[PDB]
């Protein structure tokens, strides 16, 4: 008796057989090749993520969804980990807690410090994930790294100072959008995301890019600084422009 | 860590006919009872020569607009002689 | 005794025949006991920190908020 | 260095291609992979472009190779900017790279670096004008059991004559001699500068495999 | 009397959390605002301008429906979309194209 | 022209934008700077490390000071 | 008062933090991207009455934009005044910019 | 058993290349003898033989190569199979594979063929390093001569086994040394690693089953498979056996690279084959047994430690690539460690955040500690950061960036504390004026 | 210098709420096994007046 997150109608392509895994104790049923992250979801516990979107491909890139699966070595990336019958998942063990604390420590270490001007402040994943799962004190004094901002037409302006190298935008632009312009170039700490020939992005779904990109770097230009999120009310309607 | 004595004695000697829920937390000890015996229960207290409360501190209402029994009446009352306080919390609907 | 009050012994006067005069004398004796406490504090006040050790229930001070990074996140979320 | 082209005076998007022998070599290079996956050939092809433009690698060349392997140019940009052996800053006719890492530092490389830099007016990834001599620094290039080394890349005749050779067992006087011999003369015999030792081992009598091999 | 709409607010399109989904909530579709001529603040005259989504948060569509029916004002329940759960695979990410045609 | 027209009314003394354009660039020496003024607290403007690899000045996003790299 | 940098450049950056923490909701603030690029406030007003004087303003501000100067003699004869205008009169708080400054220095240590 | 390896048991009889070219048209003495029989003796026999020998993978992991080859799909399939040789040695201090490739290439080629058969592999790619233009020229000449002689191709030697081998230029980076990042950079994309749950035995190079083996093991494979696995197991120790070539360089009189048997006392190796240290156990301060990715070994420890996969692995370190470095008493050990950490900063490509950020941070802290501009709680913070990075990265370059500083603040705390104290005293003395 | 937020934040590290139901069987069992004693019923919190002076404490000074 444990409803999945948000309600999530699992498929059961072959409903005659389906594995079962122990998530934090009590068991849950799972289709053949479902990932550990979706198994935890079905069990009803959310796992912090940055570089995993249910509509794009997987990439163990942000390294924040770590859990410990007993019957295994120390760390495990939840996503991209295909569930096995009987593995002993565990999410709230000191190992996982410290893993999350350290990773958030590194992100917020080499992040910029401009929340009170950076819109998506009040909506930011990185912000909420840090406040809920990360530590409370930073230990860092030396100079950070900063890059120059970029223009991508009059729809998606970017202050790339805060491009935390998730490749969500890259994977979207190469899988769902269709046009391959965005790309991650550079090395090490000096790694930017930007078209190399200062071109624009002549495709639709770029608003979908600005929704995908969690931290507030790619943001809608015509909604530059007009409001935070906590200020305005949302009504759920349909569209009439398209068909 | 405050008044386990009075609460334990009161529960172990009460007529167990009219107690619907007991919670011995550390925030406050709760005797959730039925609205039909409330006067009976309170008159048991204030008179029994061990758990005599003798002072009623508060009668507050709480509103839960999602349950069939919409309201929640709560009586916070202490025992100045036995240095203890208990919270008798009853349910109550519209009329 | 919710707070430090133990280490702060005092008197707690009590009236013998409840009426206006005895409540009045109680009030004056309570003034004097409060003076006893107000002196006992500045003789024991243990110079140290204040208000917290977690910048998740208490906001960080100005220097940290404007120098460190996670201090700004916590100040923002907390306000 | 940088991660965004700035389109200088005469290098925005001028037309750029290969020669004819370079076309033949391009076919030969492209003939080593499954035709479905030709993206791999991006690593050798890129290099060829260098040897055709003097270690330059202009943006039109990246576009040309991206067109020759049928890929959106951003992937070729990624490849050409992630690695380290590709330069995009028109180094001089001769590039001089000095190694730095602990097993090669503690043999006295910093001296070679400082002396080579002082003999010219350059500043460590800078171009001595009359635009011969570019100098720069690199991480461990292997062979760090031999000596403090100095590698020289020669872009003189283009695809032919381009030569990327080491120079081991060096001392600042030998280095200044070598660089001026490169200017005036043409080619100094590379190697290890009078190896009283045997390459990649001891000095004099090698203490292994003394007389003759033998099939087991 | 007033027509009300009982829905469950969908997940925000900016974050990736889940602590705010599956929470039945009634809104009074009240929109009668105007611009205060002196300063420019947004005036109103509806007593139910904000209560429906400021304090009235219900546990389930059944409870919210019974409550609206009790106070009498007529309602019209909406639907709740839930994410379908497919199966993913890093191998499917690194699939293999066929032989040359 | 439009923002200062929306908020300011006097249009006799110069608007904030006009003053912050009247201040010239800084012409710093290295490649990265940090803008606060001259104190760490009591002057706000948290650390805002900003790159300087473009032939045009770089604004600071608080109290735009337009730092510029000096040499090549 | 709304201070500004020594360069004459305004301090406020429209975080909405003061408006969010206002326990009396006595602040209204509405911003827009300026022409030069930086973000500033198009309208900022505090209807002083509804603004009980609690202090949270000068604590929520990450750039010390808004502050409470030590002036208590403003006893106008018409409500509209105490509805301090759209940042304009608030900007004129800079007529105390010296005095206020002093206070801030003496509170940089323990605050 | 002990150290000291006779001349006849040695394998790489070319490591110096004077009377012995690459093409082996003059020196076919060693290789290509009867590979026809060794491939028509079936693949399962080859895997059994390797498992019986004990060839712990000489790349930096130590996996039992028998299992690693047995992991490939036994029953046939559709999509073909690929072997890939990881000739991308660029860990600072290793100069063995360079000599193997430059002087004795046909060893690597025949080993590639025999391992491709032993893995039911269809093709095989050797990923050379970038700045090896002359070595690459020699290797490519050798491969062309092997194709010309008909010894590597459709009918490999006399077997019906089809096999194509291909060289690939290197890039210039170092993360390409890793398994999955090697497969990636061979595809054509940037040199970044993959996630392990799709192990490169069912989803590898092109998605085909493809395994990556270091040039060491695949180059030693022919002679170990020919001379019988007992002659191989008769070396080293019980669980660690074989002949490995060390590349000793740093602060010795004679910097060298020579092949010995495992479990050889460092004293014996250094004092016997290489030149004795400038002062034999007198001014020798530190020793790094493995590559630059292995915690230190102070003087007191390394006097009597064996050199294998377990002895120093039990002490604290790991043999890794077996590139022993020595450092005298007149070389700032903290400066050497800082330089290594700077290298690791300059090589971590930066897919996932822990390695990238933490490595920049480690370099900064190590510089500040080199000058002496820190406190003691800062060295404890260094240990903490080390632990976090080591735990939670994608693959072993995080451990690489974490291990040396860990070993440093493990075996060298007193001198570091002394540096800090002296800087503090000098700062106070200067501030008093 | 050793930030570690769970061990510091023993908050949210509280045990779960434990519930139990009782029926007539358990009620009867507890009623039978239970037995009072002459002592430890509850304790009593007794306190009385003393009629103390004013100038006593610390010569009537310290506090
Ligand atoms: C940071 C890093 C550096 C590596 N460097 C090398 C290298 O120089 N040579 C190599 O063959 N493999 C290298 N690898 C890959 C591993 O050593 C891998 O286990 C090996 O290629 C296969 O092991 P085996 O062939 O010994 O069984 C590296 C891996 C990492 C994570
Ligand atoms: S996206 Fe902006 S608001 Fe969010 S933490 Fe990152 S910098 Fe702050
Ligand atoms: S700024 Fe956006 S695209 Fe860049 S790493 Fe961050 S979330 Fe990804
Ligand atoms: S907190 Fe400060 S700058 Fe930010 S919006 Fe308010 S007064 Fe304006
Ligand atoms: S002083 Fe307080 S009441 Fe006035 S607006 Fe500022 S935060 Fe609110
Ligand atoms: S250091 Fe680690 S996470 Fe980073 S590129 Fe290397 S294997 Fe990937
Ligand atoms: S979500 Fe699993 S690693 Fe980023
Ligand atoms: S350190 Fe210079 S060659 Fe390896
Ligand atoms: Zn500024």
């Amino acid at each position: 008796p444990r409803s999945p997150l948000a309600g999530a109608r699992v498929h059961f392509a072959n409903p005659d057989d389906a594995i079962e895994v122990f998530v934090d104790g009590y068991p849950v049923k799972i289709p053949k090749g479902m990932t550990v992250l979706q198994a935890c979801e079905v069990a009803g516990v959310d796992i912090p993520r940055f570089c995993y979107h249910s509509r794009l491909s997987i990439a163990g890139n942000c390294r924040m969804c770590l859990v410990e699966v007993e019957k295994s070595p120390k760390p495990v990336a939840s996503c991209a980990m295909p569930a096995l019958p009987g593995m002993k998942i565990k999410t709230d063990t000191p190992v996982a807690k410290k893993a999350r604390e350290g990773v958030m420590e590194f992100l917020l270490m080499n992040h910029p410090l401009d929340c009170p001007i950076c819109d998506q402040g009040g909506e930011c994943d990185l912000q909420d994930q840090s406040m809920a799962f990360g530590s409370d004190r930073g230990r860092f004094t030396e100079v950070k790294r900063s890059v120059v901002d970029k223009n991508l037409g009059p729809l998606v302006k970017t202050v790339m100072t805060r491009c935390i190298q998730c490749t969500r935008c890259v994977r979207f632009a190469t899988e769902v959008a269709g046009v391959q312009d965005l790309g991650m170039l550079g090395r090490g700490s000096g790694e930017e995301i930007g078209t190399y020939v200062e071109k624009l992005l002549t495709s639709e779904l770029s608003g979908n890019v600005i929704d995908i990109c969690p931290v507030g770097a790619l943001t809608s230009k015509p909604f530059a600084f007009k409001a935070r999120n906590w200020e305005l009310k949302g009504t759920e309607t349909i569209d009439v422009t398209d068909a | 860590m405050d008044n386990q004595s009075i609460f334990k004695y009161s529960w172990e000697t009460l007529p167990k006919k009219w107690v619907k829920k007991m919670e011995r937390s550390e925030h406050g000890n709760r005797f959730d009872t039925k609205t039909d015996y409330l006067f009976q229960l309170l008159c048991f207290l204030k008179l029994h020569t061990y758990t005599r409360v003798q002072v009623l501190i508060d009668i507050c209402g709480v509103d839960y607009p999602s349950r069939k029994r919409r309201f929640e009446v709560v009586y916070n009352l202490l025992s100045t002689r036995y240095n203890s306080r208990i919270r008798v919390q009853t349910s109550a609907d519209e009329v | 005794p919710y707070d430090v009050y133990d280490q702060l012994d005092f008197d707690v006067p009590v009236g013998t025949r409840g009426d206006c005069y005895d409540r009045y004398c109680i009030r004056i004796e309570e003034m004097r006991q409060s003076m006893r406490i107000i002196w006992q504090c500045p003789n024991k006040i243990p110079s140290g920190m204040i208000k917290a050790d977690d910048r998740k229930l208490c906001p960080p001070s100005r220097c940290r908020m404007k120098l460190s990074m996670e201090s700004s996140i916590h100040h923002f979320e907390l306000y | 260095l940088n991660y965004h082209l700035d389109s200088p005076d005469n290098n925005p998007n001028l037309p750029w291609e290969f020669t004819e022998p370079n076309k033949a070599k391009v076919t030969e290079i492209l003939s080593h992979y499954p035709s479905n996956y030709k993206q791999s050939a991006v690593i050798p092809l890129l290099d060829l472009a260098q040897q055709q433009h003097g270690g330059w690698l202009p943006v039109s060349a990246m576009n040309a190779v991206a067109n020759i392997i049928e890929v959106p140019p951003i992937r070729v940009y990624e490849v050409a900017t992630f690695y380290s052996m590709f330069n995009r800053a028109k180094v001089g006719k001769y590039h001089l790279l000095v190694c730095g890492t602990t097993p090669c530092m503690i043999r006295g490389s910093r001296g070679i670096e400082e002396a080579l830099l002082k003999h010219l007016g350059v500043k460590r990834n800078e171009v001595t004008p009359d635009g011969l001599f570019s100098v720069g620094e690199m991480e461990c290039m292997g062979c760090c059991v031999n000596a403090p080394m100095i590698t020289v890349a020669d872009y003189s005749n283009g695809s032919e004559g381009y030569t990327y050779n080491y120079y081991e067992d060096v001392t600042p006087e030998k280095v200044v001699e070598i660089v001026e011999k490169l200017r005036k003369g043409e080619k100094p015999p590379h190697g290890t500068q009078n190896p009283l030792r045997i390459r990649s081992g001891p000095e004099g009598g090698n203490t292994t495999l003394l007389g003759e091999p033998k099939p087991p | 009397r007033r027509r009300v709409v009982i829905y469950s607010p969908a997940r925000t399109a900016s974050q990736q959390g889940s602590g705010k989904v599956g929470r039945w909530k009634i809104n009074f579709l009240s929109t009668q605002k105007w611009e205060n001529p002196l300063m420019g603040w947004t005036s109103t005259g509806d007593p139910y301008a904000h209560v429906g989504d400021s304090a009235l948060t219900f546990d389930s569509a059944e409870a919210a429906k019974a409550f609206a029916e009790k106070h009498g004002w007529e309602y019209s329940v909406k639907k709740r979309h839930t994410p379908l759960l497919k199966v993913k695979s890093y191998a499917d990410n690194f699939k293999w194209k066929g032989f040359p045609k | 022209s439009n923002h200062t027209a929306k908020w300011m009314q006097d249009t006799s003394k110069k608007s904030p934008m006009e003053l912050i354009n009247e201040v010239p660039p800084i012409k710093v020496e290295g490649r990265i700077v940090a803008c606060e003024g001259d104190t760490n607290p009591a002057l706000g403007h948290p650390i805002e490390f900003i790159c300087l690899d473009l032939p045009e000045p770089a604004v600071c996003k608080y109290c735009g000071l337009r730092y510029v790299q000096d040499h090549h | 008062a709304l201070r500004r940098y020594p360069t004459g450049e305004e301090r406020c950056i429209a975080c909405k933090l003061c408006e969010a923490i206002c326990p009396a909701q006595a602040i209204t603030i509405e911003a827009e991207e300026r022409e030069d690029g930086s973000r500033r406030t198009t309208r900022y007003d505090i209807d002083m009455t509804k603004c009980i004087y609690c202090g949270f303003c000068q604590e929520a501000c990450p750039v010390d934009a808004i502050v409470e100067g030590p002036n208590f003699e403003f006893a106008t004869e018409t409500h509209e005044e105490l509805l301090y205008d759209k940042e304009k009169l608030l900007e004129n708080g800079d007529r105390w910019e010296t005095e206020i400054a002093e206070n801030l220095r003496s509170e940089s240590l323990y605050r | 058993h002990f150290g000291g390896l006779k001349d006849e048991d040695r394998i790489f009889t070319n490591l110096y290349g004077l009377h012995d070219p690459f093409l082996k048209g003059a020196m076919k003495r060693g290789d290509w003898y009867r590979t026809k029989d060794l491939v028509i003796k079936g693949t399962d026999w080859i895997v059994n033989e390797m498992k019986k020998s004990g060839l712990r993978g000489r790349g930096g992991a130590g996996f039992p190569s028998g299992l690693k080859w047995s992991f490939m799909p036994k029953v046939s399939d559709g999509r073909p199979s690929y072997l890939v040789v990881n000739a991308d040695e660029s860990e600072p201090g290793t100069c063995k594979d360079r000599e193997i490739m430059r002087h004795d290439p046909h060893k690597l080629l025949e080993g590639c063929l025999i391992a491709g058969v032993g893995m039911r592999a269809t093709a095989a790619y050797i990923y050379i390093r970038g700045e090896y233009v002359n070595e690459r020229k020699n290797l490519e000449k050798a491969r062309q001569e092997a194709y010309a002689a008909g010894l590597l191709g459709k009918n490999a030697c006399g077997s019906g086994y089809d096999f194509d081998v291909h060289i690939h230029f290197g890039a210039g980076a170092y993360i390409c040394g890793e398994e999955t990042a090697l497969l990636e950079s061979l595809e054509g994309k940037q040199g970044k690693p993959r996630l392990k749950p799709p192990f490169p035995a069912n989803a590898g190079l092109y998605g085909c089953p493809t395994t990556v083996t270091n040039v060491e093991t695949v180059a030693v494979s022919p002679t170990i498979l020919r001379r019988g696995p007992e002659w191989f197991a008769g070396f080293g120790r019980k669980n660690n056996a074989g002949t490995k070539l060390f590349c000793v360089s740093g602060h010795v009189n004679k910097p060298c690279t020579v092949e010995e048997e495992m479990s050889i006392p460092l004293k014996e190796l250094i004092e016997r084959h290489c030149g004795g240290v400038r002062g034999g156990w007198d001014n020798l301060l530190a020793v790094i047994p493995g590559g630059s990715s292995v915690p230190l070994l102070p003087k007191s420890i390394c006097d009597d430690v064996l050199m294998d996969y377990d002895a120093l692995k039990a002490v604290q370190s790991g043999l890794g690539t077996a590139a022993v470095i020595v450092m005298d008493k007149s070389t700032d050990v903290v400066d050497a460690i800082a330089r290594l950490s700077y290298f690791y900063k300059h090589e971590s490509c930066g897919q996932c955040t822990p390695c990238r950020e933490g490595t920049g941070w480690l370099w900064t802290i190590m510089e500040r500690m080199k000058v002496g501009n820190a406190k003691l709680e800062e060295i404890d913070m260094l240990q903490e950061l080390t632990k976090q990075i080591e735990g939670h990265t994608i693959c072993a370059l995080g451990d690489a960036a974490a291990w040396p500083v860990q070993g440093l603040i493990r075996h060298f705390r007193p001198e570091l504390e002394r540096r800090i104290r002296e800087n503090a005293e000098r700062e106070l003395l200067q501030a008093t004026g | 210098y050793d930030i570690k937020y769970f061990s510091r934040d023993q908050r949210r590290n509280r045990p779960p709420i434990r519930r139990t139901v009782l029926k007539k069987a358990d009620v009867e069992k507890l009623a039978k096994e239970q037995t009072f004693a002459v002592s430890d019923f509850p304790p009593v919190y007794l306190n009385s007046a003393v009629e103390e002076d004013i100038n006593a404490i610390g010569g009537g000074y310290q506090g």
